[PDB]
């Protein structure tokens, strides 16, 4: 049907900087293209209809631009209240159709992530269950990686992530991640870590325990 | 003064009908060039077009859901009902309506509702458990909130007085039950010479529980 | 182009 195909999906910027992000539809629209601005847990607002019209309330840093499949939405000079989440979405034939959306990020340092790996409790254990837990703290840029190992051996079966939002204060990123097993699963192994890999080093960054 | 405002049940078990309201005020779905719209958005994701009613009494579907939607007025009430029928565990989400201004030549919707939630789930009421995560010149700890539902969970570090180096992570589903953890890094000297408990609510359950995290 | 019924507009 008439998709929205919105790049980059995540754009790291300074206050100052000029960013543009551009929408492609998968067929001719006519002109016919709002953007949007979305604050974390806010509901959105129009910025631009029509392309290249501005909305009331909109300074003239923001311009829309393009036509026929490819528009674009430029943000002269960032200001602290531009970061958030950006969607575009086209009136033309229904269905109507949103892009993925941009998230405008905050730039800042390189940053490892602090690790840190948590045994089930003892009273997790007498429940029942064996939730083994490891924080990837306060690192930049968000990009990624963690692996589990059991007694050596990779595992992937019952881990969980979770990640947060950027951090309002210091523009860092954390993860969380856990891997869930049976009490008794847990018990019939000795040794359990997490790894994580991030571009900071070209070396993982591995915490581990032994059950004893 | 145009305002939206949605209102709906909150939770919904799977194949039952969910029914959602829009009162709006400050225009008229008597006057030209007016609608409402439903969008959804699942937490953290993108944006839907679901269907919208328009001043005329024309009506609009997303083909995927259409099967399953219905949509009236009542234009003296300034009222908009919304019924999707027969929901599963993917129809979770935040839900808005709001004003469309529609023309031969634009489309935009200018004001929007603040929002709804909407969890679909076979899950019951259920508080939470909460786990200690204990183990250079800082240290972490942690709490572990698992099994609970619905959402949401506060977690906090003696009383307020923990703020600075608190990560709370975003809830994850685990067979129709949400778990998170908390992170708390202070420096290794007050702990565990000084006491670091987690504050723990979870109001749907009446749940509130303070643990503290002995090495 | 206008915008009608297949665009969603009355």
């Amino acid at each position: 049907d008439i998709q929205m195909t919105q790049s980059p999906a995540s754009l790291s910027a300074s206050v100052g900087e000029t960013v543009t992000i551009t929408c492609r539809a998968s067929g001719n629209i006519y002109n016919y293209l709002a953007w949007y601005q979305q604050k974390q847990g806010k509901s959105p607002q129009l910025l631009v209809y029509n392309a290249k019209t501005l909305a009331d309330g909109v300074p003239s840093r923001f311009s829309g631009s393009g036509s026929g499949t490819q528009y674009s939405l430029k943000i002269n000079s960032l200001q602290p209240e531009d970061f958030g989440s950006y969607f575009c979405q086209h009136f033309w034939d229904t269905p109507w159709t949103f892009g993925g959306g941009t998230k405008l990020e905050i730039k800042r340092a390189d940053a490892a992530p602090t690790v840190s790996i948590f045994p089930p409790s003892s009273e997790q254990l007498t429940s029942g269950g064996a939730s083994v837990v490891c924080f990837l703290n306060n690192f930049y840029p968000k990009d990624i990686n963690v692996k589990w190992k059991i007694d050596g051996s990779e595992r992937q079966n019952g881990v969980l992530n979770s990640w947060t939002d950027q951090d309002s204060k210091d523009s860092t990123y954390s993860m969380s991640s856990t891997l869930t097993l049976t009490k008794d699963e847990y018990e019939r192994h000795n040794s359990y870590t997490c790894e994580a890999t991030h571009k900071t080093s070209t070396s993982p960054i591995v915490k581990s325990f032994n059950r004893n | 003064q145009v305002t939206l405002k949605e209102s709906g049940p909150g939770i919904l078990q799977p194949s039952q009908t969910l029914s959602l309201t829009c009162s709006f005020s400050g225009f008229s779905l008597s006057t030209s060039n007016m609608g409402v719209v439903w969008i959804r958005q699942p937490s953290g994701k993108g944006l839907e077009w679901l269907l919208h009613i328009l001043w005329n009494d024309g009506k609009f579907y997303n083909p995927a859901l259409k099967s399953r939607l219905t949509i009236s007025k009542d234009t003296y009430n300034n009222q908009v009902f919304l019924k999707i029928a027969n929901v599963d565990t993917a129809d979770t989400a935040t839900y808005y309506c709001a004003r469309l201004f529609t023309t031969t030549t634009s489309g935009y919707f200018d004001v929007w509702g603040a929002g709804t939630t909407v969890t679909v789930s076979s899950a019951k009421t259920t508080p939470p458990s909460v786990y200690p995560l204990a183990p250079n010149s800082m240290v972490t700890l942690g709490c572990l909130v698992k099994g609970y539902f619905p959402e949401p969970v506060t977690v906090t570090w003696n009383s307020g007085s923990l703020s600075s180096g608190v990560h709370t992570f975003p809830a994850v589903l685990q067979s129709d039950l949400y778990t998170l953890s908390s992170s708390v890094t202070v420096p290794s000297s007050p702990r565990p010479s000084e006491t670091v408990t987690c504050n723990v609510a979870h109001p749907a359950s009446s749940t509130k529980v303070d643990k503290k995290i002995a090495a | 182009k206008l915008r009608g019924v297949l665009q969603g507009h009355l």
